[PDB]
């Protein structure tokens, strides 16, 4: 008349802070460009969208 | 809070699937887990005994 109760669940493995995957949903992208416009004798570096 | 006081801790006896006589037996060094995620070839082994104390 002896009953044994078996349990089992799932946890995150200890080494998962390094070996893990991230599932992302990525929407429309945006282009941001770096230019080196040179007018006359003056050079400028600018970042524009 | 995680404790490093092993005076509160005791080793136990596990059930090993393969003892020295190729038979299952109760062992004081039963292997519970083995972890191999290192890129240089090292493994982490858990055992029913307590080393360094």
């Amino acid at each position: 008349e002896n009953t044994q109760l078996s349990e089992a669940y799932v946890e995150f493995a200890p080494d998962c802070t390094i070996d893990h995957a991230v599932a992302l949903k990525v929407h429309t992208a945006a282009l941001k460009v770096g230019l080196r416009i040179v007018y006359g004798n003056t050079t400028a570096h600018l970042d524009t969208f | 809070s995680i404790t490093d006081d092993f005076t509160l801790t005791s080793p136990y006896l596990g059930f090993c699937p393969y003892c020295r006589h190729s038979a299952p037996c109760f062992s004081p060094i039963k292997i519970e887990n083995v972890w191999d995620e290192s890129d240089d070839g090292s493994i982490r082994i858990q055992v029913s005994a307590q080393f360094g104390y």
